[PDB]
RNA sequence: AGGUUUUGCGCGAGUGUUUGGGUGUAAAACCCGCACGCGUAAUGAAAGUGAACGUAGGUGAGAGCUUCGGCGCAUCAUCGA
RNA sequence: AGACUAAUCGAACCAUCUAGUAGCUGGUUACCGCCGAAGUUUCCCUCAGGAUAGCAGUGUCGACCUUCAGUUUUAUGAGGUAAAGCGAAUGAUUAGGGACUCGGGGGCGUUUAGCCUUCAUCCAUUCUCAAACUUUAAAUAUGUAAGAAGCCCUUGUUACUUAACUGAACGUGGGCAUUCGAAUGUAUCGACACUAGUGGGCCAUUUUUGGUAAGCAGAACUGGCGAUGCGGGAUGAACCG
RNA sequence: AGGUGUCCUAAGGGGGGCUCAUGGAGAACAGAAAUCUCCAGUAGAACAAAAGGGUAAAAGUCCCCUUGAUUUUGAUUUUCAGUGUGAAUACAAACCAUGAAAGUGUGGCCUAUCGAUCCUUUAGUCCCUCGAAAUUUGAGGCUAGAGGUGCCAGAAAAGUUACCACAGGGAUAACUGGCUUGUGGCGGCCAAGCGUUCAUAGCGACGUCGCUUUUUGAUCCUUCGAUGUCGGCUCUUCCUAUCAUACCGAAGCAGAAUUCGGUAAGCGUUGGAUUGUUCACCCACUAAUAGGGAACGUGAGCUGGGUUUAGACCGUCGUGAGACAG
RNA sequence: ACAUACGACCAUACCUAGUGGAAAACUCGGGAUCCCGUCCGCUCUCCCAUAGAUAAGCCACUAAGGGCGGGGUUAGUACUCAGGUCGGUGACGACUGGGGAAUCCCCCGUGUUGUAUGU
């Protein structure tokens, strides 16, 4: 027998019931997706800063 | 029926009146940094690079930069949850955003305040407030004589 | 009526542990009294985690206490309200003072044959009801054989549950471009 | 008919499995009966080990 | 009722039939009772309505509970910070719109009041201009919070 | 469809690692070997009693079939195969349109 | 019977006596150990190979301690090994 | 005659396999307390059924972090519906005028641009229209933002980029607040685990589509009944309160 | 209202020169239309194919060169469970095409043009295994394509039952009732026209407003653990939209006979041939032989003529079993 | 201020017609060996900067010019969000609290500006 076909009517009801959850934003996003030659690059300018920043407390003094 | 890609996309899409041909070179000329907020609106002339019809006037975050795109975060509400969206978008289709302009020249505007303040002696107002009832003031009538208006009768005009 | 979203809400935590341990129930008593008479949060906190299930309580191992106990935390009294268990990986065991809520035999004599010291939480209340100079220690909650079946799905690369591992388990048709689609 | 995340069933018991079930509620008369068994057979190699080299 | 006038129901405090709440009029304000106005009665109340409201129906919410303000005591120690130290302060803090008022209204309970002594007009839920005693009816509320107090 | 003969494209061959010229002809699926052991298994299951122990099927709706061309390269006689799209008629070699 | 998650227990890098043996006030209780199961290492179809640059790393948080300078549990995000 | 074969015949009777299978019908046993639905998404020889997500309960845990919001304000984007238009494009359509010289036909005094006429074209006007037309273009509704993960100064790293330290990204060090940078609320924030029922719906305002219409069939938003008593509408699932 | 299962070595890629549909003037054959020239010409052309966007020193057109329709693996977008499949977007590894370059190019300007497991067949290498050890055949693995499931998330599949069976369904048809009233029936308003003369004695077009539920449709709300399904006979009552009878008004009412209308359902409305009929049509009488409802009134009232299970015949149909609102 | 080159906005810049244009620039211009390309040195390419001319391009001004742009009027009209046990047989309408258009028509205007080198 026939029914019926589709129905929109409650959806936003049971969406509210526990609120729309909007996925919380992070200082550091990931880098998935950005540009695989500026990542490279990103990797070894984040090494030469850490190794920097510890000559730095061991005898540097930038 | 069917469920394509561009469908209903006969007017979002199109170019306006008077709008066809030749696009300005200032959109090649922009430039975009990652973090920077963009307003996407398709160019129907460019059909490399486009936005799916329902980032057509929304307003995103750069969260990539290419040769001649830009990676754009986008939240969009699919049921009860937001989805976060990552759109690679040509640089036609997108424009720097205004949607940030009264915040970040309210803060500049908001730490000369303090700069003055501090200077100054005097504390000022730094946060906006919202519109007041008016102020009590006097209306003179001097040369400017109320005019009595009255209902007019009705009648036809055709 | 009064249009509230929410009403009878009743709190998510608990409020007294679920063991009928005597032991259990003399120290939370103590407890009890130590958080509603004193201003330090340890005493709270402590009184709290005396409430948890086990698996809420993992254990603490001496390697992971003196991993800690580096980096000018020496001489404070470690505080762990769970399980100190032994680690063969550790050779050399650092003098250290432990309150915990129980010890193996093997990390409690290696301890002592460090010239440490072991304590009981109604020992550390005794001497030090405020908590003071102490670090207080949560073993790794997540690292347990369960929680690496949570959350499975496509793309989120948790552990299936299958009988057995091998080629014939749960490796072709939804794993491989080979066999039509990965995940 | 799985409806969850479960591991996927394979309880060999689509046989009449309650046909040849073994339960074991003799283990311990068992146990006695092979004690004595062996108090016997010593008893019969008198002085000899009860068993082979 | 529809979800937006339920919202907005529910962020001016107004949860009950016949609850009561003193909103300081802006524009962001004005908006929404103008949203909501086919279920609140608003008016602008005089010291008298300001008076006998805080004296009768006065409760503050401390530490999530609803406390009669029978001594100034409570007064001061939940608004002691703000100059507010009686139930004199928290009237004219009230009635004048002070610089804290947001905290002397949002410390004061939600009004509960009764039906009016007199009943409302033969239909009540239409505007007051158009005879019922929905929207704005200026100082003419000052009769209402009097019947409903 | 017509394609040419011969083209020159990326070779995947050890020594070429490079763009080279390719002989193209058309794929041909070999013929079925009788001691796979997917055939074996299936006269296996075939012998004795039973009947038919596997589907056959019938509903054949495709009209046409994916054009593989095999191309040889030129310098080590690598070969790679290119799948094309559908089409009815197939010619490689044919003359061009004016 | 098998599986799973969550409670409560014992022991804990181990754990499980009870297939079996010893013993008995005799289907109980008590005692014993070789093997074995699970765990301690993964990955690949397989041959096979097999986990520390760092005080077992850096950044942002983070309860609790602090000699008030920072030390930073669990956990989360992130860049690395 | 599908007739008869012990009141049994389109395959007798007896026992067993067998407690055969059933997405189908019926039933399913004390009390109180708290919370509390769905008839919708995707896939299925799927359409009286399942799985999947959603709605629900329970158990927790985390700093319950000073954040969160079916809301307003302010600033800034997108849209092509209502309306409007056709002396604006496309398409439809009613009427006359001005001329053309001819543009077709037919004539009058024949290469006479002779003089007429009947249409056609053109032109400046005119009456009326469009779900698959539009130069315009609302209301409602919708994206983003309103700080500490911010702002300002100085100079460190790189294998990327630039002609180049010049940029990009991530930082060190220093500074800000006589005010953490709209309103209102916060009568609850977040994460995790396991699982129930449901997956026939129906009614109403507004907007509607098919239909002559229907207590008809189908949709969007919201609110209801289902699951709900009570006052009113005499009488009632939905109406008013 | 339509479209798709294709088609293209160019209709893919790059570069350059040019500007199209059409109109107005002109030029032997030549005219409405062949070619040539100029001037206008916002695209009114063309771009494989539906429609909608888009494009003018191009995305059109012609010319030159080519194979980016290539190799490798990820990220993302739409349909979405944020799973497949199909499509699509930006970037990296490479080595190629083209232009002086800049640059562009990962098939078709964009929105459709397609396919899992198992099996099979190819392509790929000093690759792995055949488990007592070797070599050579053979076989089996790993990575990437193809052979196809159009019911397109993908079974291998002809009928009949009137001899029929079971679990159910009023989620779903046939009969009553319910809503509706297109259709059927019955009225009104207007009044061109007819009526010798005269629109309105009496008819009456085009249009338009209704009523009724004695037609038939439309719907599927009630009933499928059953409300006995046509007609007739018998019997009672009700309705009025009156056939006759009572009393009235109007006429194209001299009388007679008629016609129209009002108050009116009190009282009647028949006997037969044919047909199961309903309906109908004839014969005849009569004041008249009106129309309807009451679960299409009425089967524990009848009857069983009709519909009509099982027997049987014919015609047409079917290979056949069998079908037929014959 | 004017000219040129490269632009930005992309008609207030377009289209039609008339008048005028210091200086320099731009332009038309002359020749066809070489480079190059055509049926044709028309275009493109090369060579000359002498000569001639502002006729055209270009610039400016003019036109109760067409168009375009801005404003008004249309109009608080059309429309629309929310409301009532409002009206009306209905179609639909009015009112309450808000938001609020578009033609015809009328008036004004007909480019602004960056970098560099020049007059
Ligand atoms: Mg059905
Ligand atoms: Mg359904
Ligand atoms: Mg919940
Ligand atoms: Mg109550
Ligand atoms: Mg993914
Ligand atoms: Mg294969
Ligand atoms: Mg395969
Ligand atoms: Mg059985
Ligand atoms: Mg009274
Ligand atoms: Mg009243
Ligand atoms: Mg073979
Ligand atoms: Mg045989
Ligand atoms: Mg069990
Ligand atoms: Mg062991
Ligand atoms: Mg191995
Ligand atoms: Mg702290
Ligand atoms: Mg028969
Ligand atoms: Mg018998
Ligand atoms: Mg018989
Ligand atoms: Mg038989
Ligand atoms: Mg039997
Ligand atoms: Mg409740
Ligand atoms: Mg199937
Ligand atoms: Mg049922
Ligand atoms: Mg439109
Ligand atoms: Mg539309
Ligand atoms: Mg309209
Ligand atoms: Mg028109
Ligand atoms: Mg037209
Ligand atoms: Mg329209
Ligand atoms: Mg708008
Ligand atoms: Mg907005
Ligand atoms: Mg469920
Ligand atoms: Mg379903
Ligand atoms: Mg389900
Ligand atoms: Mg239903
Ligand atoms: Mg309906
Ligand atoms: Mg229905
Ligand atoms: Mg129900
Ligand atoms: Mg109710
Ligand atoms: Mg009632
Ligand atoms: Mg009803
Ligand atoms: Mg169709
Ligand atoms: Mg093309
Ligand atoms: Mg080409
Ligand atoms: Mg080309
Ligand atoms: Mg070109
Ligand atoms: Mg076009
Ligand atoms: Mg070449
Ligand atoms: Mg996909
Ligand atoms: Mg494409
Ligand atoms: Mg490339
Ligand atoms: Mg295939
Ligand atoms: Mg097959
Ligand atoms: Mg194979
Ligand atoms: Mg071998
Ligand atoms: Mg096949
Ligand atoms: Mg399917
Ligand atoms: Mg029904
Ligand atoms: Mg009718
Ligand atoms: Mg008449
Ligand atoms: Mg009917
Ligand atoms: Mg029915
Ligand atoms: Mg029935
Ligand atoms: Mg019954
Ligand atoms: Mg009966
Ligand atoms: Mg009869
Ligand atoms: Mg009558
Ligand atoms: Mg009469
Ligand atoms: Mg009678
Ligand atoms: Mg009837
Ligand atoms: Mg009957
Ligand atoms: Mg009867
Ligand atoms: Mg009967
Ligand atoms: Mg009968
Ligand atoms: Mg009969
Ligand atoms: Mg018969
Ligand atoms: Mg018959």
């Amino acid at each position: 027998a026939k029914s019926k076909n589709s129905s929109q009517h409650n959806q936003s009801r049971k969406a509210h019931r526990n609120g729309i959850k909007k996925p919380k934003t992070q200082r550091y996003p990931s880098l998935k997706g950005t540009d695989p030659k500026f990542r490279r690059n990103h990797r070894h300018a984040l090494h030469g800063t850490a190794k920097a920043l510890k000559e730095f407390k061991e005898g540097k003094r930038e | 029926h069917a469920a394509g890609l561009r469908s209903g996309t006969r007017y979002a899409f199109s170019r306006g009146f008077r709008k066809h041909g030749q696009i300005p070179l200032s959109t090649y000329l922009r430039t975009y940094r990652v973090g920077d907020i963009v307003d996407i609106k398709v160019n129907g002339a460019v059909q490399k690079g486009m936005p799916h019809k329902f980032y057509h006037g929304k307003t995103g975050v750069v969260y990539n930069v290419t040769k001649s795109a830009v990676g754009v975060i986008v939240y969009k509400r699919v049921k009860h949850r937001y989805i976060e969206k990552r759109i690679n978008v040509r640089i036609e289709h997108v424009k720097p955003s205004r949607s940030r302009e009264d915040f970040l020249r309210r803060v500049k505007e908001n730490a000369e305040l303090k700069k003055k303040a501090k200077a100054e002696g005097v504390p000022v107002q730094l946060k906006r407030q919202p519109a007041m009832p008016r102020e009590a003031h006097t209306v003179s009538i001097a040369d400017n004589k109320p005019v009595t208006l009255a209902p007019v009768a009705y009648e036809t005009t055709i | 009526g009064i249009d509230l979203r929410w009403k009878h809400v009743r709190s998510s935590h608990r409020k007294a542990p679920k063991s009928d341990n005597v032991y259990l129930k003399l120290l939370v008593k103590l407890y009890r009294f130590l958080a509603r008479r004193t201003e330090a949060p340890f005493n709270k906190v402590v009184l709290r985690r005396l409430f948890m299930s086990r698996i809420n309580r993992p254990p603490v191992s001496l390697s992971r206490i003196a991993r800690n106990l580096k980096n000018g935390n020496e001489k404070k009294t470690v505080v762990v309200v769970a399980t100190v268990t032994d680690d063969n990986r550790l050779l050399q065991v650092p003098k250290m003072e432990v309150a915990a809520l129980r010890f193996t035999a093997k990390a409690r004599a290696r301890i002592e044959a460090a010239g440490g010291r072991t304590l009981t939480l109604d020992q550390l209340a005794l001497e030090k009801p405020t908590g003071a100079n102490t670090l207080l220690l949560r073993g790794p909650k997540n690292a347990r054989e369960a929680v690496k079946h949570f959350g499975f799905g496509p793309h989120k690369h948790k552990k299936p549950y299958v009988r057995s591992k091998g080629r014939k388990f749960e490796r072709a048709r939804g794993r491989r471009r080979s066999r039509g689609f990965k995940v | 008919a799985i409806k969850h995340n479960q591991q996927i069933p394979n309880n060999h018991f689509r046989k009449h499995w309650q046909r040849r079930v073994r339960c074991h509620f003799d283990q311990p008369g068992k146990k006695v009966t092979r004690r004595l068994a062996r108090r016997a057979k010593a008893a019969a190699l008198a002085p000899r080990p009860v068993d082979k080299l | 009722i529809p979800p937006k006038p339920r919202k907005i129901l529910q962020l001016l405090r107004l949860r009950q039939i016949n609850n009561g709440v003193f909103v300081k009029v802006t524009k962001a304000t004005a908006e929404m009772i103008k949203i909501v106005e086919p279920w609140v009665a608003y008016g602008y109340p005089n010291l008298k309505s300001v008076r006998e409201l805080i004296y009768k129906r006065g409760y503050g919410k401390v530490n999530g509970q609803r406390i009669p303000l029978t001594d100034n005591a409570i007064i001061e120690e939940n608004l002691g910070k703000y100059g507010i130290i009686c139930i004199e302060d928290l009237i004219h803090e009230i009635f004048t719109v002070g610089p804290n008022f947001k905290q002397a209204a949002n410390f004061l309970w939600p009004f509960k009041l009764s039906n009016p002594n007199g009943g409302f007009r033969p239909r009540k839920f239409k505007h007051f201009i158009e005879g019922g005693d929905l929207g704005n009816r200026e100082e003419h509320i000052n009769a209402l919070i009097r019947a409903m107090n | 469809v017509n394609v040419p003969k011969t083209r020159k494209t990326f070779c995947k061959g050890k020594d070429c690692q490079k763009h080279t010229l390719h002989k193209v002809t058309q794929y041909k699926a070999g013929k079925a070997s009788a001691f796979a052991q997917g055939k074996r298994r299936y006269d296996r299951k075939q012998s004795g009693y039973g009947g038919q122990t596997k589907p056959v099927f019938h509903k054949k709706a495709k009209t046409t079939k994916k054009i593989v061309l095999r191309l040889e390269c030129s310098v080590c006689k690598t070969k790679k195969q290119l799948p094309l799209k559908r089409c009815k008629h197939f010619e490689l070699g044919g003359d061009k349109k004016t």
